[PDB]
């Protein structure tokens, strides 16, 4: 449910129990506990 | 109705007899066998006019040492590391009540120990180890005889001395760690007498600083000089300061050492500063 | 303080010997002690400062900050044991210009510096009992170009023993000090 | 029957804070029951052994304490209590 | 040397402190300092009296040893008193090294002079 | 300016639990404690009965105690149970068996340390501490034990607070309990001076409520217990919401008791009315008053009319002018003067609040200081006079270990009561 | 700056074998191998813990070592074992027999030549060598007494490096083993001189952890060696990855040892809790300051409120602010002053780190440097000399050559670093 860097993902993930409500809380509660208006390592992700 | 004298520092106390279970006893050994809810009133009655003047008296009870209120003004046990310990059995009072010893007090006004054999002849590794088992008692005659006998041999000794150092590190180790200042300073007295009483025994002592010396870092600050700035001390000679006393056997130590005894005694005692370089 | 004293040969300000050698001496002491004791090689009372920490434990004089001893006598000698540890001290002297100056001597500094304020430094000490003799007008030119007019404070610090302090108008020979000023073994 | 539990007390600011406000030093003392603009009520708590004696005690130690104080007063447990006055304004003992 | 209804023993002493001491082992546990020599203890339901040498009675209270001064009183031959010109509230009387000034209405006393080791002879005022 | 909740014994617990889901209504917050509402205004004073949690969570700021787990094991099963923190719950291993002595002495000073830390941790948590509200039953064992012991610490322990009591008593008809008046009798001793206002309710009124206002065929607990926390969540209604007249616990306090043991007050709510009737009447602050003063509408069994009003309080919720508002406070002043205490100028403070609970135009909330109360206490200390005498049951209360002279002392403070509660009624201005 | 890593016994190769799970999940190699990570930071320090072979496939520099090869076997079909290079397995062929004079002086020098040739071939293949890690229990045989000679042998071919173990210590209340207080003494002898750093864990403070945290119904051994492996992985962190404040091993042993014998400290780790109570409360830096500082979650068996802390650290992972950070260490040493030791203004040292562990948002390590150690030291010492004085088990130890004279000195040795701890803990300014 994580990348490396400790960020909560954008879209679903598969196979996952918890419902998009649930989802969405998370969301919204790690942006708003968040320190930085962006990740400081974000051109270091490769896919 | 009873009355209980206050008995402490006096002929008669009961502190001493913690400490040296063995002493106590007289000349010979021991005789033989034979000889609810009560009601208390209403206490408060504030209800109906509170007030801002009003602020709590109880503020819960006690404190946790880790816990979100705080401490408070808890504080926690003291470990004790000055407290008296008690002091384990001695080979010198068995020897000397059983009848081995060759020696006996000559009374007078200075004492001095009456030899009944040549001390030359004796062979030191039986005697000489037992003797400084001796220095950690604290019941006449065991005291003066003990610690006389040990500054006897050790004046007298000669050659014969070197080799019985290995098996003199216990006895030393174990005066210290008695935590009596007394005992502390006859223990020490006695270090500076063998110390110089021949040579090469200040090298042999290098590789034993790990077992002497942690006593001496303990005792490095304690002090009897309570008088006031340039008041001078009448009992200076009887060398009951421990400080000074082990202040100036680390000092001899350096000096009689040899190339490195400087290295070991700072790994010992933090504070220490070179006497030499 | 000494300003309208009688001011000839010799002034001493500290002396073991007596019912108050420190009377007009201040002590700051943290993690240390002062105390007079009987001393082995001369067998006289003497006074001891010793502490762990150098720079906290001294004894200073005037006891008022706000005093000055106002010595004029050019040369300044002590009698000092020294113990096989660090010792330092001031001297804070007026020069005919009109600035308060100092000069600190320790045995642990390596080169000498001067400065406006302060000129540090080294200072050796034999083995044994050692008398000091200072020579504060010659320093003075030496150090800053400027006559000496007088002394204004004196500071001791650990570790050392100390018997006398006293001031002096010129160099004295071995015989030709009075017998209460010269030291015996 | 019923035992202290708090004594209350009024006090002035330092005299140059209340030089600094401006407020004369003089003409303190007044007939009237109505107390200076600047005098703030603070309390204490006492200990559970408290009793009349040392409470009082405790309140001679404020009015020896510092300048600037003529009022007081001492709470039971009860909800009443009792004040304690200067005599004379300014002036201690 | 008076014994309290407790049992404990009360001292007085020739510097003026006065101290109890335990009936078990004998250690201080309270203490007060009077001006005087203290010649005399009592036993009043609420407290304490003490009379000092010279001529000073002062009241003690048992809960925590405070003392108050309610006496005033000369020791030795009173050698004159007069009164001013004019007042009658008041007369001074001159007896040893002290002078004193006391209030004809209440028997009181408020004015005090001490010269220790004299004596004074005649007072008068201008 | 926030509250913090007690609930204690079965009666308490029960009635928390709907206390809870009404104020959680009210704001909207869903039984998993997400934030559900509909309007700005229901979250600016959330603080007031909840705390705010971490992620999107809001924890109800009570606690919770009970002497056998029982209750606590239906209520945490139940529909909004989950809200409650865990650790909020305090239990020991055995009942108090609705015994005063037992609750108060031997399960009492086990449990209360633990309450204690529990209540402590949450008020030091607050930034500005209101009262504290406690619910219980003064019948029973735990609630009447348990619930006095603590509201003794408290008042120790925060003196400068306000004390504010629910509180369940026994009915002059029907027991429910055959040992009623020792309990009730020592927890009225311990509550006069210990609390600063008490609001006692007995079942028996809220029978007739439920049979003759609403008509109900077959009520339950739920209904009575729906009652009670309309107007506990009423009367504290302008301490969170905006309004043309702001009020307070402290203010209501100063306004309600002259004289600190005068202090246990009535209590109604207006807007209750029957199925079928409702399209007969429209709402109108006449009729919300006419209803607020009508004894039909009161929770207990003492009748006005044989007593007199010293003070009486009342809080609307609506939109509303003022001049009606304090016109119908002037003439049922007038018209009833008789049953109003006459050196007392205006025994009525009014309060308006703009946001009417859900579903209703309007509302109000009455408390009632009224000398009637006297007989309740009379009778209570007839039936404690008549079971002493007797030594009824009271091996039980001797063997936990009560001195008597407990029982004689709270009934003669009681008795006292009833004497002043006369002697004001009779008074007069000479 | 590279570590090389050795497992020591039966304990020590399976907390290596969890340790080495950990590792390579946290920089995403699969156990085939080939690097599947998901950001260039898990690729950029790879080296400190692996050696590069040629294809897709990394190794692990680690020496394995046991006297019979049955948990090699264990662990070579473990889930991650086929990582490990089969060279790098060392065994003999006849067992410790429990016994440390055996495990040190007769198969030790017969093993000890294969383990320092392969030590030495992954030692000097390092471009820049960092210390060595050791992982070992000092209850046992093998792990003890070989553990010890090898810290004592790459001590010598080392001496500027740093020596890093962790050890697994008897429990004060039940023994896994009837010989353990010889051991320990003996092991704890080796280690004042040799370590540089000493980490102590009791099995039973890892069940009080798993019971009263977790609440887990049937822990097992996995668990435990998880939580070992999480300190031991939070300890190496700043090594190898960025951050705001970095920090490194040598500088962690110049903050905490304040003289060289006091290097043997207490560890925790915080973010424990339980499923059920993760969603009533978010991480935040106060919950884990108090978290970390409880006792309750700390794996020693002595209790802080014994003895005085001279030192602390704590290692933070994850985005966070260094306000909060200094503020709440600061708050702390103010409210608990007295716990603190006076002669040292500020005894915690804080560290910040980037990157979080896997599936949690932030987290905190804590190494404790408190004088509690000393209660273990003498429990042990006192049952050394009931044991000792009556000569209970020493046959064997003679027959394998042991002077007794050892026992003895290693006897004092103990009771002289206890002694030391006593008088640094009542030290005054005056
Ligand atoms: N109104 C109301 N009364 C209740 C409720 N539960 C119990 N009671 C009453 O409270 C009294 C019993 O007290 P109880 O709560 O059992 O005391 P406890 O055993 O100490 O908890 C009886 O008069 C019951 O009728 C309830 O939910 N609502
Ligand atoms: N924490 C932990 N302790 C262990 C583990 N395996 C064994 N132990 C403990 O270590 C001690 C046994 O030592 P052991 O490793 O068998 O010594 P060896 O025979 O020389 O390898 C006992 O106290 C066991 O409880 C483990 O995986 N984790």
């Amino acid at each position: 449910l994580r990348n490396s860097h400790g960020y909560v993902h954008k879209q679903r993930a598969l196979d996952s129990d918890i419902d998009l409500q649930t989802w969405r809380r998370m969301r919204i509660i790690e942006k708003r506990i968040d320190v930085d208006k962006a990740d400081p390592h974000r051109h270091k992700l490769n896919h | 109705y009873e009355i209980q004298p206050i008995l402490k520092g006096t002929k008669r106390d009961p502190a001493t007899r913690k400490y040296n279970r063995a002493a106590g006893k007289g000349p010979f050994g021991a005789f033989p066998p034979g000889y609810r809810f009560a009601y208390k009133g209403t206490v408060q009655r504030t209800g109906g006019t509170t007030t801002s003047l009003y602020k709590g008296r109880q503020q819960h009870e006690s404190a946790v040492a880790f816990t979100t209120n705080g401490a408070g003004d808890s504080k926690p046990p003291k470990a004790g590391a000055f407290k008296r310990r008690l002091i384990p059995p001695t080979e010198f009072r068995r020897y000397y009540d059983r009848g081995d010893l060759p020696l006996s007090v000559a009374h007078g006004n200075r004492p001095t120990i009456d030899w009944k054999v040549d001390v030359e002849r004796l062979d030191y590794h039986h005697y000489l180890p037992i003797f400084f088992d001796g220095i950690r008692e604290t019941e006449e005659p065991y005291m003066f005889l003990a610690r006389q006998g040990c500054l006897d041999l050790l004046k007298r000794g000669g050659p014969k001395i070197l080799p019985t150092i290995p098996q003199l590190i216990i006895p030393i180790k174990t005066a210290l760690n008695t935590r009596h200042p007394e005992i502390i300073c006859a223990t020490l007295r006695i270090l500076q007498q063998l110390i110089v009483s021949g040579d090469l025994i200040g090298e042999a002592l290098v590789p034993y600083y790990r077992q002497i010396l942690p006593m001496f870092n303990l005792f490095k600050s304690r002090h009897k000089n309570r008088a006031r700035g340039d008041a001078i001390d009448f009992g200076q000679r009887k060398r009951d300061d421990v400080g000074d006393l082990v202040i100036e056997t680390l000092q001899l130590l350096e000096v009689h050492g040899g190339d490195d005894a400087y290295i070991n005694i700072k790994y010992m005692v933090p504070t220490y500063e070179s006497c030499i370089f | 303080m000494f300003h309208n004293s009688y001011q000839s040969g010799f002034l001493s300000i500290l002396y073991s010997i007596g019912s108050r050698p420190l009377q007009i001496w201040d002590t700051k002491v943290r993690n240390g002690h002062v105390k007079r004791i009987t001393d082995e090689d001369i067998q006289s009372s003497v006074l001891e400062v010793v502490g762990n920490n150098v720079s906290t434990c001294y004894i200073t004089c005037p006891v008022d900050p706000k005093k000055t001893l106002g010595i004029k006598l050019p040369f300044l000698v002590m009698i000092i044991k020294n113990l096989k540890r660090y010792f330092s001290f001031e001297v804070t002297i007026l020069d005919d210009k009109g600035i308060r100056r100092r000069f600190r001597a320790s045995n642990y500094q390596t080169t000498t510096r001067v400065k406006p304020f302060t000129c540090t430094m080294p200072m050796r000490l034999d083995e044994g009992w050692n008398q000091i003799q200072f020579n504060l007008a010659d320093f003075t030119r030496r150090a800053y170009g400027t006559n000496y007019l007088e002394t204004l404070r004196v500071q001791l610090h650990a570790n050392c023993r100390v018997r006398r302090l006293y001031f002096s108008d010129r160099l004295y020979s071995e015989e030709e000090l009075p017998p209460e000023f010269k030291l015996f073994l | 029957l019923s035992q202290p539990v708090s004594y209350s007390l009024l006090v002035l600011p330092p005299k140059k804070e209340l030089r600094k406000k401006g407020y004369n030093m003089t003409d303190i003392n007044t007939t009237s029951t109505r107390v200076h603009p600047l005098a703030r009520w603070q309390t204490h708590v006492l200990k559970h052994g408290a009793t009349y004696r040392d409470a009082l005690d405790a309140v001679e130690e404020a009015n020896t304490k510092h300048w600037g104080f003529l009022k007081a007063r001492i709470q039971f447990s009860c909800g009443s209590f009792e004040s304690f006055v200067r005599t004379n304004p300014n002036d201690p003992s | 040397m008076v014994l309290d209804p407790s049992g404990d023993v009360l001292v007085g002493s020739g510097s003026g402190e006065v101290a109890l001491l335990s009936k078990i082992n004998l250690t201080i546990l309270k203490t007060v300092t009077v001006q005087g020599s203290v010649t005399g203890i009592c036993t009043v339901p609420h407290g304490f009296l003490v009379g000092t040498m010279s001529s000073n009675v002062y009241l003690v209270e048992g809960g925590n040893f405070r003392a108050e001064l309610r006496l005033t009183c000369h020791s030795d031959t009173i050698n004159d008193v007069v009164f001013p010109e004019g007042l009658s509230a008041l007369f001074a009387t001159c007896c040893g090294p002290d002078i004193r000034v006391w209030n004809a209405a209440s028997s009181a006393e408020l004015l005090r002079i001490e010269i220790a080791g004299l004596t004074c002879n005649c007072i008068q005022f201008s | 300016r926030e509250i913090v909740c007690v609930q204690a014994g079965q009666c308490g617990n029960q009635i928390g639990s709907k206390f809870w889901e009404v104020i959680s209504d009210e704001h909207g917050v869903d039984p998993t404690g997400t934030y559900q509402g509909d309007s700005d205004l229901q979250l600016e004073r959330i603080n007031v009965y909840f705390d705010e949690a971490t992620g999107g969570r809001y924890v109800p700021r009570s606690v919770l105690i009970d002497l056998e787990p029982g209750t606590m094991d239906s209520v945490r099963a139940g529909p909004y149970g989950q809200i409650f923190r865990p650790d909020n719950f305090i239990f020991g291993q055995s009942g108090a068996g609705n015994n005063w002595a037992k609750g108060h002495y031997t399960e009492g000073a086990e449990l209360i340390d633990s309450v204690l830390d529990v209540c402590c941790k949450e008020a030091e948590s607050c930034d500005c501490l209101q009262g504290f509200q406690i619910c219980h039953s003064l019948g029973g064992g735990t609630g009447s034990g348990m619930g006095t012991l603590l509201i003794s610490k408290l008042r120790e322990q925060y003196p400068d607070r306000i004390m504010m009591t629910f509180s369940i008593i026994p009915s002059p008809k029907v027991s429910d309990t055959v040992v009623e008046p020792y309990n009730t009798t020592l927890s009225v001793h311990q509550l006069v001076e210990n609390s600063d206002e008490s609001m006692c309710i007995d079942n028996e009124a809220l029978y007739d409520i439920c049979f003759r206002t609403l008509k109900l065929t077959t009520p339950t607990f739920g209904d009575l217990n729906h009652l009670v926390s309309a107007v506990v969540s009423g009367v504290t209604c302008c301490l969170r919401f905006p309004g043309q007249l702001n009020s307070d616990l402290r203010k209501l306090a100063v306004n309600l008791v002259p004289f600190p043991r005068l202090h246990f007050f009535m209590m109604g709510f207006a807007p209750l009315t029957s199925r079928g009737s409702q399209q007969y009447r429209g709402l109108s602050v006449p009729e919300l008053t006419q209803q607020m003063f009508d004894a039909k509408n009161m929770m207990q069994a003492a009748d006005p009319r044989h007593g007199r009003y010293l003070t009486a309080s009342a809080l609307f919720r609506g939109r509303m002018s003022t001049k009606e508002v304090d016109e119908q406070m002037l003439n049922v002043q007038n018209k009833n003067s008789s049953y109003f205490i006459e050196w007392i100028p205006n025994n009525i403070k009014s309060s308006v609040c703009d946001i009417p609970p859900k579903g209703l135009k309007m509302a109000v909330t009455f408390i009632g200081n009224n000398t009637c109360i006297q007989e309740m206490f009379r009778r209570v200390g007839e039936q404690f006079t008549l079971m002493f005498r007797r030594k009824a049951f009271l091996h039980w209360y001797t063997g936990e270990g009560m001195d008597e002279m407990e029982f004689t002392e709270a009934e003669s403070n009681m008795n006292d009561l009833v004497s002043e509660y006369q002697q004001y009624q009779d008074a007069t201005i000479e």
